[PDB]
């Protein structure tokens, strides 16, 4: 009788980890409810007195 | 972009005087002084 690990493949319901700072995979329940009410304005000081940084 | 200076940093400005010296308060010197010293 032969399943996933004997073949040496993924099961059929199998997980891949979330995807982090250098790595891919999904993105955890927080990150989907963040990114969709996230907003493009993000404000801030551009310059000040001619300089920057 | 903002500018900002001494006098918006409630700071004292470089080239800045103080006030007169008197029997109650110290500060500068008074030109009427300086003369009085310097003629006796």
């Amino acid at each position: 009788l032969l399943d996933a690990e004997d073949v040496h493949a993924a099961k059929k319901s199998h997980t891949h980890e979330v995807a982090t700072y250098t790595t891919d995979g999904f993105m955890s329940s927080f990150d989907k409810q963040k990114i969709d009410q996230l907003v493009s304005p993000e404000a801030g000081v551009t310059s000040i007195n001619g300089k920057t940084g | 972009i903002v500018d900002l200076f001494a006098s918006d940093l409630d700071a004292a400005e470089i080239n800045h005087t103080h006030a007169e010296a008197t029997t109650t308060e110290s500060g500068f010197l008074s030109i009427d002084d300086k003369e009085k010293l310097d003629a006796i």
